[PDB]
DNA sequence: CTTGACAAAAGTGTTAAATTGTGCTATACTGGGAGCCGTCACGGATGC
DNA sequence: GCATCCGTGAGTAGAGGAAGCACAATTTAACACTTTTGTCAAG
């Protein structure tokens, strides 16, 4: 209903309200000390889906190297944007580079460079250049018959990665167990492993390799962004309706015709809930009333058959999506799957 | 504007996984419910409890058990000396590899939903419905068997769909058996139509669905398939008369019989006068008028202190002399 | 008004048979489909 | 000064109008039997 209420309250345009409403854009409830493009992050400050994951999540890509080819780069080597990782693509970001799957591997035995077939259904279970002695495993497979071993002590060498995963991260080498696991998020200064030998140095979410026994952190923060109608109830839970009216009887006095008018628009609307005793929260629903059902009838005609109202399908339609959720939430759903039910359900109440 | 093209884009953004990309996601999947079970055996917890405390720091503190407890359960397994820390490490990781083969896969059901329209529901409808079949999958996979996933997806996600459609797409709910007779039904009368050049008898569908079928089954059965019809339907051209304007309401009475069933009670009330005391209040509570319940012979006879016999004949000398008078004046046959 | 009756109408387990609710299926399959201009004309309110 | 969005347009009457299957849980019906409740005859 235009002007819209809650834009008012809140100082948010009818396009920014309906992409957060309907689940298309981020809006930021606590920075948390981050930085994006070199410029920190604000409160009430819109992100893109590509913008939070980038925040959230990090910078990672993979390049998929033509069969055959061998990958210039080792496992393991920082890179940088441009440099070149294949004969025939380049790296276009600046981080480790990982090997995904070697498909085959070569091993300098003690005595010698055999050479070993890796198969999709055969995964490598040694790092690249480990002594492995004699009766080590090197290579892992379903069947037993076809699974390779060690027959001397040597060094492994992994050739012919089927992709190249560059990943910007900080690398800790450490010995002992380590004091996180992979999902958690860290702050600098804080231990990972070998009883405070190792510390990490950026905020970011943490993964331990085992075959590798390092410690990644993949740099990204701890951001609370949020969408939906949740998201516009904690702002509106938040707001301190003497406060803004002081602020704006202070713009009632600006020169301009404009300024004035405007926050006249603004303090009508302020001033009808501090007088009226409503809650501003109050217009975002968390129970749905339901009309009496004789208002709503479903009744036999005289000859047999069923009459029933328009209502009913509609209530019929929110409770549906209203049970789906809940189930969807108990069986830790995706955040994709999650967020089309709930885009669904504000639909149905509308 | 459109939600439909809204979740393709989203969708979009995941691509398709290659096949040493799906085994080995598959693996670490299975491992990592492997070694769930083992730290609960450790451990002496649930294992439904450890996986939920596994899955929620995965998922982070973006979801809304209370959390005082889930850190402190979280500490429990890092207490755990190395040796059996790596069951821990496992865990987390697999659930991790979950997510993603779960993600890589929604336009394997997109594709199955696209089948389904108009049958009830709306196609995202049909597609949240298919993506829990999804989901299933997961869990059941098994890639030992060589097999690509798929060739076992695809059993899960039709099933959910198929059992959505007869479970929320009707007003009246039909159960699933009796949905399943409907469809065989129809699908016989459809061939027996195109056969015959003309509509078939009850008694040609009857014979043709096998044994346990005459025509009066056949007749009831299409009469439970009937959908209701909606009261805001128009009829006519300009839109200003719909259904519920021809359906008169026959539950509340009307100002008739309202005024009958009071000139009835004032009648009867001085009929009861010319009764003694005890004749007329005898009368009132074995009919009912006073409680608005009959109450039994004994019931009669406790109120008073007499026994049970005595009332069967007071009510019954009452009766007699109701009957004398109302042959007197003729002003209670109306009534009847 | 109180006893002995007397069958009857109603109440109470017990159990077999209809009826209903639920899980499962292993070749491989991976981004929808209907629309489609005598598009109604004019005033008011909002945002640039 | 102008592009974009949104709500408004007389009354009464009529008269037609597309999966299976296996198996566990649950509900219902049938059947006796026990108990309660009127009638009848006294008295």
């Amino acid at each position: 209903d235009v002007p819209s209420k809650i834009g008012t309250l809140l100082d948010l345009s009818a396009t920014e309200l309906e992409q957060v409403l309907y689940f298309s854009k981020y809006i930021v409830l606590d920075p948390k000390g981050a930085i994006l493009n070199g410029v920190p992050v604000e409160k009430r400050q819109l992100l893109t889906d590509e913008e939070y994951r980038e925040l959230r999540y990090g910078k990672q890509e993979t390049y998929p190297l033509p069969p055959g080819v061998d990958a210039l780069v080792k496992d393991g080597e920082e890179v940088v944007k441009g440099q070149e990782l294949a004969p025939g693509v380049v790296s276009r970001l600046d981080g480790v580079a990982l090997y995904r799957f070697p498909r085959r591997v070569r091993v300098e035995y003690v005595k010698e460079p055999k050479d070993y077939r890796v198969q999709p259904h055969m995964n490598v279970v040694v790092p690249e250049g480990a002594r492995v002695e004699a009766g080590d495993k090197i290579v892992a497979a379903i069947d037993p018959e076809e699974e390779v071993i060690a027959e001397a002590e040597g060094v492994v060498h992994l050739h012919e990665p089927a992709s190249i995963l560059v990943v910007k991260a900080r690398v800790y080498p450490f010995e002992d167990d380590v004091e996180v696991s992979t999902g958690d998020r860290v702050a600098p200064g804080d231990v990972l492993a070998d009883g405070g030998k190792v510390k990490s140095d950026v905020y970011g979410r943490v993964e331990v390799d085992l075959v590798r026994n390092v410690v990644r952190v993949v740099e990204s923060y701890d951001i609370d962004a949020r969408m939906g109608a949740e998201a516009i109830q904690q702002l509106l839970k938040e707001l301190d309706l003497e406060a803004l009216e002081k602020e704006l009887l202070e713009e009632m006095k600006h020169p301009s015709r404009a300024r004035r008018a405007k926050a006249r628009k603004r303090l009508e609307v302020v001033r009808a809930f501090l007088d009226s005793g409503n809650r501003p929260e109050w217009m975002i629903l968390e129970a749905v009333p339901v009309l009496p059902p004789d208002l709503r009838p479903m009744v036999q005609v005289d000859g047999g058959r069923f009459a029933t109202s328009d209502l009913n399908d509609l209530y019929r339609r929110l409770i549906n999506r209203n049970n789906r959720l809940k189930k969807l939430l108990a069986q830790g759903a995706p955040e994709i799957i999650i967020r089309n039910e709930k885009r669904m359900l504000q639909e149905a109440v509308d | 504007s459109d939600p439909v093209r809204q979740y393709l884009h989203e969708i979009g953004q995941v691509p398709l996984l290659t096949l040493e990309e799906e085994v080995e996601l598959a693996r670490k999947v299975e491992e990592g419910m492997e070694a769930i079970k083992k730290l609960s055996e450790i451990t002496g917890l649930d294992p439904d409890l450890i996986r939920e405390v596994v899955r929620a720091k995965i998922l982070g503190s973006a979801r809304v058990l209370d959390p005082k407890t889930v850190e402190e359960i979280d500490q429990k397994l890092k207490s755990l000396p190395k040796e059996h820390k790596r069951y821990l490490h496992i865990a987390r990781e697999g659930e991790a590899a979950r997510q993603h083969l779960i993600e890589a896969n929604l336009r394997l059901v997109v594709s199955i939903a696209k089948k389904y329209t108009g049958r009830g529901l709306s196609f995202l409808d049909l597609i949240q419905e298919g993506n829990q079949g999804l989901i299933r999958a997961v869990e059941k996979f098994e890639y030992k068997r060589r097999f690509k996933f798929s060739t076992y997806a695809t059993w899960w996600i039709r099933q959910a769909i198929n059992r959505a459609i007869a479970d929320q797409a009707r007003t009246i709910r039909i159960p699933v058996h009796m949905v399943e007779t409907i469809n065989k039904l129809s699908r016989t009368a459809r061939q027996l139509q195109q056969e015959l050049g003309r509509e078939p008898t009850y008694e040609e569908i009857a014979e043709a669905m096998g044994p346990g079928w005459d025509a009066k089954r056949v007749e009831e059965t299409l009469k439970i398939a009937q959908e209701p019809v909606s009261l805001e339907t128009p009829i006519g051209d300009e839109k200003d008369s719909f259904y519920g304007d021809f359906i008169p309401d026959e539950h509340l009475p009307s100002p008739v019989d309202a005024a009958t069933q009071s000139l009835l009670s004032e009648e009867l009330e001085k009929a009861l006068s010319k009764l003694s005391e005890r004749e007329a209040m005898v009368l009132k509570l074995r009919k009912g008028l006073i409680d608005g319940r009959e109450h039994t012979l004994e019931e009669v006879g406790a109120f008073f202190g007499v026994t049970r016999e005595r009332i069967r004949q007071i009510e019954n000398k009452a009766l007699r002399k109701l009957k004398y008078h109302e042959s007197r004046t003729r002003k209670l046959r109306d009534f009847l």
